[PDB]
């Protein structure tokens, strides 16, 4: 497997502006439900258009020429939140889809869950391969753009009974979820790349977690369905 | 593996990766203390981009040679609250996240 090239040029950091992770209780979520799975071995789409391209005409109807923007993502426990993912954008192009930006950070993730999960190809939804039972749960999405709040919230359902055989279980035994924060501790600050560390971009970081899933018999899926509004089954 | 320092003393904490085959890049070394329940990261080193060290540790830690054949730190006047595990976290490609880990007893 080639080291995949980044897709368009950027001046790649660590950090822009944001030192700190922006907090997810920042408004009420539209709730959608992830498909279930065939079979536990399969992939898990926490995809659905957030409709940031409104946000990005409107950039282009004012005669903004960049706009700024960020992404996070949380499990969203009993009145407090676990980190996910981070990444932060700037000098953004208003006119092209979204993420075309000049200036990015490396995205910061939650290592043990990195091993399984990885973003889609438009960075507005993640893909969670063959994930064990303790996945189960609320994810929620923040999609900001200049300053302005997205809130999407997955909820994650599994089969009970079979769990996918090559799943992977053992850092989640030491380590789980990590630090479960309150709007509070948010709100005081808690720093990025202390509960959160950088890793690779959606290309290479696709390859890896594909790369591993092979290892394992299976294949990534070409497409994949978006969740819908409603609970099935 | 299992290391022992003095407080108010100086330990120098080594990264253990065995034999990194053939064709893996080694991207990142993350420095992580097992603590609470989890780990929270202590210093990165990224040829892409450098070094960075982070609180509360931006005062008593520092890289020695910035290197994966490396991947040693200095922790500097030593407390209590310093024994624990360290996990020595490399992002290779394309095999991922590979790790190690020390235990540190402060005497």
């Amino acid at each position: 497997p080639t080291f995949p090239p980044p897709a368009y040029p950027y001046t790649e950091s660590w950090q822009l502006t944001l030192t700190t992770v922006p907090s997810p209780f920042v408004g009420p979520a539209d709730v959608y439900h992830t498909r279930p799975l065939e079979d536990p071995c399969g992939v898990v789409a926490l995809i659905s258009d957030p409709q940031v391209d409104r946000l990005l005409n409107e950039a282009v109807a004012h005669r903004r020429p960049t706009y700024r923007a960020h992404v996070a993502w949380y499990r969203i426990a009993d009145g407090c939140a676990h980190l996910l993912y981070f990444i932060e954008y700037a000098d953004c192009d208003p006119r092209q889809v979204f993420g075309r930006c000049r200036r990015r950070t490396t995205p910061m993730w939650w290592t043990p869950s990195a091993d399984y999960m990885f973003p889609t190809e438009d960075e507005l939804g993640l893909l969670m391969v063959a994930p064990g039972r303790f996945n189960e749960g609320q994810y929620r999405r923040l999609v900001s753009v200049d300053g302005v709040n997205i809130l999407t919230d997955f909820m994650v359902a599994l089969p009970e009974g079979q769990e996918c055989p090559f799943a992977r279980v053992d850092q989640h035994r030491t380590y789980k979820f990590g630090a479960c924060w309150s709007d509070d501790s948010f709100k005081r600050g808690v720093d990025v790349m202390r509960f959160l560390t950088p890793f690779y971009q959606q290309p290479p970081h696709r390859e890896v977690v594909n790369y591993w899933y092979r290892k394992n018999g299976r294949t990534l899926p070409r497409a994949y369905a978006a969740a819908t509004p409603y609970a099935i089954d | 593996d299992s290391m022992y320092g003095f407080i108010g003393t100086d330990v120098v904490l080594h990264c253990s990766f065995a034999n990194p085959l053939p064709g893996v890049k080694i991207t990142q070394v993350t420095w992580q203390k097992a603590t609470n329940g989890s780990k929270q990261n202590v210093a990165i080193y990224n040829p892409a981009m450098g070094v960075s060290v982070l609180a509360p540790y931006r005062e008593r830690v520092e890289f020695l040679r910035p290197s994966f054949t490396d991947g040693t730190i200095r922790l500097s006047r030593l407390e209590l609250e310093d024994e624990g595990v360290y996990i020595c976290e490399f992002a290779t490609f394309p095999a991922g996240n590979r790790e190690s880990q020390l235990n540190l007893t402060v005497m």
